[PDB]
């Protein structure tokens, strides 16, 4: 039913009350600081690649794999021999007078075998991920997740991998093909996802039924 | 140049013009002296590689000098000096003390009789 | 259920001085031998080679070694050490 | 789920430009592209058909 | 069934809380290192 | 699974440019391209048919 | 059956943890060797 | 399996350029191109047909 | 049958482990020979 | 199940001074002869040739030698030594 | 030149212009003297191989 | 099964001073005569010719000599020596 209690994926308050801020200090200056947070050094001319645990990176999946395999074999043998007089000389009647030498035979053997296999997959999304840890060589372990609830179900797109902090180009974007340990999941929920499950009996027949 | 920029932290897109005329690819040759020490410096010779017209007031940037074993034995960086009808060679210069040694070759000196 | 042991050695490459040990985990099982026997074995391997004083330097890596449909019957966990 | 796994030995001189090397230049090429789920199960012959294929005359 | 418990291949937390970093050293320099690795 | 294996003797002077040599320039060329699985099994004659082919007259 | 245990041809771990490397020697040089092979 | 075997005597003056010599320039040319397996077996006459071919009148 | 044991025509190991080579001689030369054949 | 021995010699090439020994492993079997007999045999081969003081210098290599459908009845493991 | 660059650590794509005029392929000939020692040095003669106009101030590498 | 002997001579060419000996191996059989009789025969052939002090210099070569369908009834193994 649609009246069953449910928790939206975007939990918590959707509003933030702004803070008034700190009261000015009567130091004679109109300028007033705002409690600086981060004291870390930041380069000016570098490409702003992710560098720490909390840094975020953009991943363009653009995954495309296609593999094919084919094989065939054949073998055909055909033979057919004949011999007959239909008229035998008087002097040769002893050996071929009757159908004693009359011969006829045929034989065939044909075999044909074939085999094939294909496997293709594509992925054309964009997902922003967050650094999980910094490796010894500087490679970043990135993990990210995105949940979308269009209606009557939810989709989860999750990515994980190791990104070398040198393939990041320009606007903090790196193709998924450049990420090591690529783990990509695109799963769904709800009756829409349930309708794509085989069913217990059909699955059992598929895994056990002969032929 | 793109490799150096990427190492420094700038990633230029693969498809770009990159038509510059203030840089020249060069080969640097040095003479590893006997009993070379780690902190010592040696002179280097810089020679143009491509189609550069001249290397009058150029600067050599952190080139690793390697031996025949593919090992980095020195680091060379500095300013090129070139001579200012017998015209001087403007595609080849010398840097005095431009290379600092990094590795020391083991020797048997002092052993045996 | 949550008991496993016997983490052994699987690789000792003098090039780069790398020692690799491996241990097994059943499907619904955990594994942590003693956190010290692996270090002892790595030190022994380093001493056998020209290096010594093995350092963990890393994190355990788990890759499935046995596949049964959409499951993982066994998981291999690796420990790396850099002899110095 | 689909698993694509690669293994081999690469000479550190055929790597061109952006850290890319064609698989044809890799020695000991081991390439696997396997699948799971009922989609993969539907591509299995079946025990009886496999037995007939391996044993049945002709 | 689709309701059987399952573990997504991307296991573990999908989030990392950023570290505040190291407190500045009163050495008189605005620049502050970040523990080179 | 498909296994492609090569063996031979190569003169270290026919190697051209990018460490490539045509197979026709390799002495003792041994080339195998074999397969496994039911796909490969389906290309086997079968015991009875093979016996008939090797023994049956005509 | 597709549920029979099987070993993928690409056996072993598919991951390598990078080594931190050797600690620098206080010889006064920024350059540090890496144990030539 | 297919076996291609060659044997002969080559004068070390007809070798042109890239260590290549046409087979027509090789003395004692022995060339074999044989096969194995049921594919090769299917190209054999068969004992009875061979006997009839070699003995049967006409 | 396809399950009968068989020996591939390319017998033996398909891999060769590279040799580290000879240790350098402290003769003061970076160049090191490789045992000419 | 996990017992094997008898690692023998298979190649001794003076060119490059390379000695190769081979041992066998059944399908569901392991193998490690003694870790020292192989070194002894390699040293003997080097002494027989003009070299000496064999060094392992490598890692075991395992290539299947017997094929039965989608299986590996026997596996050949090779040990290489560089005489010096 | 491409082989040298690849050995040094730079891999130029196979399809490229590479139209340079500051280098020349040369053959170097030397006279190995009797009783030559490992550390000694000898004089060499460098001769242009292709179509180089001159080798006035060149460097043999 | 694993017993064979009687490695004989098959070629003695003074041009290049090459001596070739051959021995046979059944299908499921091995062969190693004595590792010394071949050297003795090669030395005898070299002495018969103008050379002497035969050297193995090579590795055994095995080429099938009898074919029975997809099998190898007999295998010929050759040993080469360079008289010096
Ligand atoms: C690779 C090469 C290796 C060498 C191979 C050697 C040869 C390999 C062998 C090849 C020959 C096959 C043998 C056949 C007979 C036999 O043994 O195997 C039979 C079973 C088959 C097995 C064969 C598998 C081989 C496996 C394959 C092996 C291949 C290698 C059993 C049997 O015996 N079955 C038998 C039984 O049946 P039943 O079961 O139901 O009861 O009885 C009935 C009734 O008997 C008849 O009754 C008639 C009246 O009614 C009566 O006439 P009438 O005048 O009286 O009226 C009549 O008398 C007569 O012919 C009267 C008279 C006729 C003279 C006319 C002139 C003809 C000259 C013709 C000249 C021939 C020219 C070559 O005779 C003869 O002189 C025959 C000539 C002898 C030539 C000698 C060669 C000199 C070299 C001359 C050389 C020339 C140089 C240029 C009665 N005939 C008989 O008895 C039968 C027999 C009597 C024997 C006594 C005579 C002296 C033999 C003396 C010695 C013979 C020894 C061999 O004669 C034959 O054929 C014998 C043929 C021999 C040829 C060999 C050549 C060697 C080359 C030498 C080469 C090295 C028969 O029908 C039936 O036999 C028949 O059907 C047969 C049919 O006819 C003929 C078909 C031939 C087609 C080719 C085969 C095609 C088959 C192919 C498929 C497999
Ligand atoms: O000469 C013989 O031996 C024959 C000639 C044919 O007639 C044959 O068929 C057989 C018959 O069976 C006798 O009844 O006799």
């Amino acid at each position: 039913c649609a009246w069953i209690p449910a928790k939206p994926l975007v939990q918590g308050a959707t509003t933030a009350q702004p803070i008034p801020g700190p009261v000015p200090v009567a130091n004679g200056s109109i300028f007033q600081s705002a409690q600086p947070i981060n004291y870390g050094y930041q380069p000016l001319f570098e490409d702003r690649r992710p560098r720490n645990i909390g840094d975020t990176l953009t991943i363009v999946l653009q995954e495309n794999v296609s593999a094919s395999k084919s094989s065939s074999a054949n073998a055909s043998r055909d033979g057919k021999t004949s011999f007959g007089f239909d008229t035998v000389p008087r002097y040769l009647q002893g050996l071929f007078g009757n159908s004693r030498a009359d011969m006829e035979a045929s034989g065939g053997n044909s075999f044909n075998g074939k085999g094939g296999a294909n496997a293709s997959n594509t992925f054309s999304g964009t997902l922003t991920v967050t650094v999980d840890q910094v490796l010894a060589n500087g490679n970043l372990h990135v993990v990210g997740e995105k949940q979308i609830a269009i209606n009557q179900g939810t989709e989860f797109i999750r990515f994980s991998g190791v990104v070398n902090p040198r393939t990041i180009s320009g606007s903090n974007s790196v193709p998924s093909t450049q990420v090591a340990d690529a783990r990509i999941e695109y799963v769904g929920n709800g009756y829409i996802n349930e309708a794509q499950n085989m069913g217990w009996l059909q699955r059992f027949f598929l895994n056990l039924s002969p032929m | 140049l793109n490799n150096m920029l990427s190492q420094l932290g700038i990633t230029v897109p693969t498809g770009t013009n990159m038509q510059l005329k203030n840089v020249a690819a060069v080969m640097v040759t040095a003479s590893y002296p006997p009993f070379a020490r780690q902190g010592q410096t040696i002179d280097v010779v810089v020679s143009s590689m491509g189609n550069a017209k001249s290397l009058r007031g150029g600067t050599l940037l952190m080139t690793p000098l390697k031996g025949v074993d593919s090992q980095v034995y020195a680091l060379a960086q500095g300013n090129i000096l070139v001579g200012g009808v017998q015209v001087n060679q403007l595609n080849g210069g010398r840097i005095t003390n431009g290379a600092i040694i990094e590795r020391e070759l083991p020797t048997q000196f002092g052993a045996g009789n | 259920c949550t008991i496993t042991r016997q983490a052994q050695v699987s690789e000792a490459s003098p090039i780069s001085g790398i020692v690799r040990l491996t241990y097994n985990q059943p499907l619904f099982f955990t594994s942590r031998t003693d956190d010290y026997v692996s270090h002892g074995t790595a030190t022994r391997e380093c001493q056998q080679m020209g290096y010594a004083d093995a350092v963990s330097f890393g994190q355990p890596v788990g890759t499935c070694s046995i596949y049964a449909g959409s499951l993982c019957l066994n998981t291999r966990f690796t420990l790396s050490w850099q002899c110095r």
